[PDB]
């Protein structure tokens, strides 16, 4: 299992996911699932994701980020949770 | 299991999977419809089964 942020829970709970624990899958899932049906992805660029202003850009400390750099994204994660 | 254009991704769905979002998974023959019926960290392939 693993601990997710106090900020994130806001934005899982908007999904559905009102618990303080979550799997891992779920986490990105979550996520995904709200960038997805939110429509904050670029259509020419569905690579780059828009976290500023943001649950995400809050918790990230960035204005942007790019799914390209998967060694981040997993940095950026294990930050967030309780390994 | 998180199994996408590993070749070149062009799509959010794609990418998404390239990511392997969950981490390894033991492969299982189990024949779905999509990612949450398929325990662990699995995801459904274009062919209803997970990988």
């Amino acid at each position: 299992l693993v601990r997710p942020k106090p900020l994130l829970l806001k934005l899982l709970k908007s999904v559905g996911a009102q618990k303080d624990t979550y799997t891992m899958k779920e986490v990105l899932f979550y996520l995904g699932q709200y960038i997805m049906t939110k429509r904050l992805y670029d259509e020419k660029q569905q690579h780059i994701v828009y976290c500023s202003n943001d649950l995400l850009g809050d918790l990230f400390g960035v204005p942007s980020f790019s799914v390209k750099e998967h060694r981040k994204i997993y940095t950026m994660i294990y930050r967030n949770l309780v390994v | 299991s998180g199994s996408g254009a590993s070749k070149a991704p062009t799509s959010f769905a794609e990418y998404w999977n390239l990511l392997s979002a969950g981490g390894v998974c033991p492969k299982i023959l189990q024949r779905c419809r999509r990612d949450s019926d398929c325990p662990g960290a699995c995801i459904c392939r274009g062919n209803g089964y997970c990988g």
